[PDB]
């Protein structure tokens, strides 16, 4: 199978990206693209020869491919690999941002260049297991092991302007976060292999056996809470999101870490791949309380990048606002809001990658965030005023980006199953205009509000003009013809929404 | 009223107490050997009184 | 005869007097000559113990323990000298320099 | 039982060290030869390691009323022999610097071995008593070797005096326990009391006024506040050994006395342990988070770890893994430990008077030394128990026990003590890379014995992540280390 190598290509590119700093600190950045290219090109061949657009829900568990090598043999832990249309999905999506978090990074040329290209690859690595694995314990491994390469690119390779201090302020408070929640969702996966083998008799660690483990009402609520901890910290689920914009803040700046390992939605696939098939009626008398707490990072967020003045902290911000939308979609059983999940978590990567990469850039120019010391800056440079524009206009949701395609999908789902709900969150939209405008109205429009905004500046470069139109013509595509991408992930969400509502009822 | 992320600050609580507690618990570090072996008086009372309690 | 829980009072009686001077006293001697009186009090128990039993096992470690005192004691004022030669003073207050 | 030459050939590893003893000894009066009799040292102490195999071969066998040589007791010789080594390998470097008798402090690190294969394999009362006092009498004059430096001389005063404090409050333990038992075997502590009568108060007495004086030794709240001082000032050297020799061997034997005692099922007992494995776990995490000393920070650090261990032992009546559970933790920490204090030990080689122990020496380490700084990195990601590394396998396990056992309480510290733990852990790590332009530190000896030194604290770093990704080898070896029950 080629599901193994999805994530070893990435780990073995990581060890070269360092190992060939000899020959140059020009060296590492093309071992790493190479590296995230064969990552991509695997994937789209995967894609290519799965025929998802044909596959009907058969049921869970239904995988186009699979790998099982022997791990742990003692605990009966093993390397279990598996693909499916909406695993597929985002292992394509982590492959085009993971070559774009290497281009954004590559008039980087300093030492110890490949090191940071290694701690890159293996985030990517991670990632790409985590959407892969189906072994409860190598799924928790992946979860915690990308995190420590992540912490290292915060706190050594951080802002440029910020202190050493607050950039490790920042990666300390983002790895507590993320580990001490995902060791309560280890406490749950231990707890549901002892409740396995109790009920049955099974050591098991397999997602597939422990599909069905005969389970009290109080303890699949416990089990099921515990998940949601750790999927809660990482969508983020308010009010477990503090280390979002504090890392965002303090990431390299060009924006790696940002598409790398805070825009990939790790917790929204866990929440849709485990917590709703492995407990399903905890699931359900849990929704009440999930979707109101997506109802307030809505609103909380949009009011909160409302009122930042730092441009990444804005944009970091906003991804709590529309996360609030799919946490509601998960919860609602409605194949229709599930599907516009998908399409919203693709199309928010696309969207928030092109604002990182475009803040990036503009600091390279100005040498600042805040938006208090910008303005009229549409009049001093050649591209970035005007494709800020689209990835804003495409962020509040206008109709044709994409975006607009996920959001209403949701809506349309959730009013079927809850309509005040789906009313109040539809509101959001309203806020959305107003901070996406905002930012807009703050930085490019208006006269300078400094002397550095009042000069011409740089124009973009060729590498960064491809990359930023990529995501244009990716994001319009998605927006006029979502078809293709909705065939794929079809079988496995209607597999997923199935077993919830058959199982709940 | 938002601008500084007042549910951040309130999920700061369980370090502001942490880094509190830490505090006190390092008073009882004080170099005196004499309160060491006081401390293990107490310890010794404090087990042999639960043992019976809860024999 | 003599009840065994007589013999066990008398050893918990000369185990918390040992004690209590360790603590009271600031001079590194006393507190020595005191774990002195905790150590014999532990060794005078299991001497009891063995008796009621009529087992030999008791005097075997009442020899254990005061070898134990022996070594321990020597090391004991071995520092006590040390401290002493250097500093000229037994208040074991003073050697509180790491804290915290 | 008498000592038949089948019961000899158990007796190996003891035998060896002992007759190492004497001879590093006859060797110090013939001549005082630092290069010679550290090689001798370090000859018998391998010989030992080696002689574990034919061990093996013969079988778990009970040599006397005092010992029994199995599984367990050869995995635990075998740990306390590697970080005897080490001591060892660390000690050369330091001493090389050290201007007066130096010989001595390889004779007393050979003794107190002898004192760790004996809690290894003790199976009664006297041999716990008596391997405790032949691993602490030579610590308090390696703790305080450097008496001329003002805090090895307040470290030894200290570790003596409050280590002989505990050792009688143990003695009379044992004493009120063969009160009311009669034998001093483990298997008979508990046996003559009848069905729903295991409560003795005498006997609950007498094994409280025990944990004082076991507490004390593995650094258990209450009787912790030792640590943090005497991990300082004792020599680095010697922090490394009592930081990892004492403590694995004392919790070992520990964990065979709550086995084989009929008594060690008492829920008085359990429950006590637990609230001490509670505040350990808080308390020695939260005291660590403000620490600029990393010695005592790595004592904090041991107040919490040896927590952790305690709940397999309060899991140890209610599964099979605890025993599993507690050889792969005393693995990985042996690494993880071995690697921080070694680390620690060669910035403050050779002897100079005060060692590098401010978190402000280790403040660009890597742009000094860069091997020793990646080490480091490695060995407070295990400490942290960070997946990728052996100290998670062995918080998985704990976890594991715990789960099992419904010790929710336990299990609930363990996160956040974990959590608190993150914070100190990662600051020592990121710090290491951190540019520090000031430049006091001394310059690296250039013999191959202080290369000797960087090689152990390599290899340990290679084992923590190696074992740390593919942990099957290791949980295969303490599958087999099992007691004789
Ligand atoms: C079930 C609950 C709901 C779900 C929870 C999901 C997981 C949440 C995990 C995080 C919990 C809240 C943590 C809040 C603080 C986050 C950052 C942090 O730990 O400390 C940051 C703080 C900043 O200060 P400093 O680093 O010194 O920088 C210079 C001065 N500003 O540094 C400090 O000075 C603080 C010093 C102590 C830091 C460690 C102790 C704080 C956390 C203790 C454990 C909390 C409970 C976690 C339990 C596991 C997860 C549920
Ligand atoms: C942050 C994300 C994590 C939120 C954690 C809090 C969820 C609380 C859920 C709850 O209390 O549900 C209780 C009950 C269903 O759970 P059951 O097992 O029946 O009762 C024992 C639950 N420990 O169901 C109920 O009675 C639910 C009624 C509402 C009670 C909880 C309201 C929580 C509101 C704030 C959430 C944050
Ligand atoms: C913060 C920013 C402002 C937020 C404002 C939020 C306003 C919320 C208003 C909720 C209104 C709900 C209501 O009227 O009841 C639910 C209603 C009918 O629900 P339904 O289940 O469809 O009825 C049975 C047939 N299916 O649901 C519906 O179908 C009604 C849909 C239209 C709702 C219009 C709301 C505004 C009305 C004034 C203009
Ligand atoms: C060929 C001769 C010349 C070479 C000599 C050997 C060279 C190397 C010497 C150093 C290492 C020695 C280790 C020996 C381990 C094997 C011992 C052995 O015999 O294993 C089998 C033994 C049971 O044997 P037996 O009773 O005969 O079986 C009857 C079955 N019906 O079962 C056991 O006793 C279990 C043994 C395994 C558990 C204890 C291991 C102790 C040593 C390691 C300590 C450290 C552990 C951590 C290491 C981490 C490494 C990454
Ligand atoms: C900082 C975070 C720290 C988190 C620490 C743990 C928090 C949760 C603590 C839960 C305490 C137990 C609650 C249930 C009552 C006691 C257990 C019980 O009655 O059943 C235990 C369950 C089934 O097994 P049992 O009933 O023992 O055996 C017969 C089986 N027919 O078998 C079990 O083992 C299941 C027990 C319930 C689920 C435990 C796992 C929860 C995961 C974390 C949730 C966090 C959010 C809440
Ligand atoms: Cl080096």
């Amino acid at each position: 199978m080629l599901l193994p190598w999805l994530i070893l290509i990435p780990f073995i590119g990581g060890f070269l990206c360092w190992q060939t700093e000899r020959f140059g600190v020009k060296v590492p950045r093309w071992i790493a693209l190479i590296t995230m290219g064969l990552t991509l090109a695997l994937s789209l061949q995967l894609w290519l020869q799965g025929g998802y657009s044909l596959t009907q829900s058969a049921g869970i568990p239904q995988w186009q491919s699979e790998f099982d090598m022997p791990w742990i043999p003692r605990f009966g832990i093993s390397i279990h690999l598996a693909i499916d249309g909406l695993s597929l999905l985002m292992v394509v999506l982590t492959g085009l941002l993971g070559v774009l978090a290497v281009l954004c990074s590559w008039k980087e040329i300093e030492k110890y260049q490949g090191f940071f290209h290694l701690n890159l690859m293996w985030i990517l690595g991670g990632v790409i297991g985590v959407f892969l694995a189906i072994d409860m314990f190598l799924f928790f491994f992946f979860w915690e092991m990308m995190l420590v390469p992540m912490y290292f690119l915060i706190a050594l390779w951080g802002h440029k302007a910020s202190d050493g201090k607050t950039r490790i302020t920042a990666a300390t408070k983002f790895f507590i976060y993320t580990q001490a929640s995902g060791l309560v969702m280890l406490i749950a996966i231990l707890a549901l292999v002892f409740v396995h083998y109790n009920a049955t008799g099974v050591w098991t660690f397999n997602y597939e056996e422990l599909l069905n483990t005969p389970m009290s009402s109080g303890v699949e609520y416990l089990l099921m809470l515990g998940f949601f901890i750790a999927f809660a910290v990482k969508m983020p689920v308010v009010p477990l999101h503090g280390w979002l914009p504090d890392a965002h803040s303090q990431a390299p700046t060009a924006g790696s870490v940002d598409l790398a390992g805070i825009l990939l939605k790790t917790a929204a696939y866990g929440l849709l791949r485990f917590s709703l098939p492995l407990f399903p009626n905890a699931s359900a008398e849990f929704a009440p309380i999930a979707m109101w707490l997506g109802v307030i990072g809505i609103f909380y967020g949009a009011w909160m990048a409302f009122a930042q003045t730092d441009i990444k902290r804005l944009i970091a911000y906003t991804s709590v606002s529309h996360m609030g939308f799919v946490l509601i979609a998960i919860y609602t059983g409605s194949q229709l809001a599930y599907q516009g999940a998908v399409i919203q978590m693709i199309a928010h990567g696309l969207s928030a990658a092109g604002l990182f990469i475009l803040c990036g850039q503009l600091y390279e120019r100005i040498h600042t965030r805040d938006m208090r010391m910008m303005g009229g800056l549409w009049s001093k440079m050649k591209w970035l005023p005007a494709l800020s524009l689209f990835f804003a206009v495409a962020t509040l949701g206008m109709p044709g980006t994409g975006n607009f395609v996920g959001e209403f999908m949701i809506l349309f789902g959730s009013f079927q199953v809850v309509p005040v709900i789906t009313v109040i969150s539809t509101f959001g939209l309203v806020f959305a205009s107003v901070y996406s405008l905002a930012m807009l109205h703050r930085a490019y429009f208006g006269k300078a509000k400094s002397q550095i905004a009042s000069q011409e500046l740089p124009g973009m470069s060729l590498r960064e003009l491809f990359m930023i139109l990529l995501l244009v013509v990716l994001l319009v595509l998605l927006g006029f013809y979502p078809q293709p991408i909705l065939d794929t992930s079809h079988s496995a969400i209607g597999n997923i929404q199935q077993w919830f509502v058959n199982s709940v009822t | 009223l938002l601008k500084r992320d007042p549910l951040n600050s309130m999920m700061n609580i369980p370090a502001v107490l942490s880094r509190f507690a830490g505090k006190g618990l390092l008073l009882s570090e004080n170099g005196y050997l004499r309160w060491y072996v006081a401390s293990m008086s107490i310890g010794a009372v404090v087990v042999l009184a639960l043992l019976m309690v809860l024999r | 005869m003599i009840p065994l829980q007589h013999g066990l009072i008398l050893a918990a009686i000369l185990f918390v007097l040992g004690l209590t001077g360790l603590v009271i006293r600031r001079n590194l001697l006393f507190m020595l000559i005191g774990l002195e009186i905790m150590i014999n009090a532990s060794a005078l128990a299991f001497v009891v113990a063995g008796s009621y039993w009529g087992q030999t096992d008791g005097q075997v470690m009442y020899i254990l323990a005061i070898s134990l005192a022996a070594a321990e004691a020597s090391i004991g004022l071995a520092l006590l000298l040390q401290l002493h030669r250097r500093r000229q003073n037994l208040n074991i207050d003073s050697v509180s320099e790491m804290r915290g | 039982m008498t000592i038949t030459p089948q019961n000899l050939i158990a007796l190996l590893p003891l035998l060896i060290v002992g007759l190492t003893v004497v001879v590093v000894m006859l060797s110090i009066a013939w001549r005082r030869n630092h290069f010679l009799n550290a090689t001798l040292s370090v000859i018998g102490l391998n010989a030992a390691l080696v002689s574990l195999w034919f061990v093996g071969q013969a079988g778990a066998m009970d040599v006397t009323p005092l010992m029994r040589v199995d599984g367990f007791a050869m995995l635990y010789t075998g740990l306390v022999l590697l970080a005897s080594l080490a001591t060892c390998t660390f000690a050369y470097p330091w001493l090389e610097g050290y201007n007066d008798n130096k010989d001595e402090f390889y004779l007393l690190v050979l003794i107190a071995a002898l004192g760790g294969i004996l809690l290894a394999n003790a199976n009664h009362l006297a041999s716990l008593f008596l391997g405790i006092e032949l691993i602490s009498l030579p610590l308090f004059g390696l703790v305080g070797y450097a008496f001329r430096q003002k805090r090895s001389l307040e470290a030894s005063i200290k570790y003596t005096i409050l280590s002989a404090a505990a050792s009688s409050f143990l003695l009379f333990g044992m004493a009120l326990v063969y009160a009311q038992s009669g034998d001093l075997s483990f298997v008979a502590l508990g046996k003559n009391l009848g069905d729903g009568m295991l409560n003795e108060p005498l006997l609950l007495a007498g094994f409280g006024l025990m944990i004082v004086g076991l507490g004390f030794k593995l650094s258990l709240v209450p009787f912790h506040l030792w640590t943090p001082d005497v991990y300082q000032g004792a020599p680095a050297p010697v922090s490394t050994f009592l930081a990892t020799a004492s403590k694995i061997a004392i919790f070992g034997v520990v964990m065979r006395l709550f086995l084989y005692a009929p008594v060690g099922d008492s829920e008085a007992i359990r429950v006590v342990l637990a609230i001490i494995a509670f505040a350990s776990i808080i308390f020695g995490n939260l005291m660590a988070l403000s620490q600029t000393n990393i010695k005592r920070l790595l004592g904090y650090s041991s107040i919490s770890h040896l927590g952790y261990l305690l709940v397999a032992l309060i899991a140890l009546q209610t599964g099979e893994m605890s025993m599993e559970a507690v050889g792969v933790y005393l693995a990985g920490y042996l690494f993880s430990s071995l690697g921080a204090f070694g680390v620690v030990s060669l910035m403050s080689s050779p002897y100079r008077g005060p060692d590098a122990d401010s978190l402000f020496s280790y403040r660009g380490l890597f742009w000094h030394r860069p091997i020793l700084a990646a080490v480091m990195t490695v060995m407070m990601l295990s400490l942290a128990g960070i997946p990728m590394t052996l100290g998670f396998i062995g918080k998985f396990y704990v976890l594991a026990v715990g789960v099992q056992a419904h010790l929710w309480w336990l299990v609930g510290a363990v996160v956040v003590g974990s959590a608190i733990g993150l914070y100190y852990y990662l600051r020592v790590a990121v710090s290491l890379y951190l540019h520090a332009p000031e430049q006091p530190g001394r310059d690296a000896p250039s013999n191959w014995q202080y290369s000797a030194g960087g090689i152990v604290v390599l290899i340990s770093a290679l084992l923590v992540l190696v074992l740390g990704v593919w942990p099957q080898p290791l949980i295969s070896i303490v599958r087999l280390a099992m007691p004789l029950m």
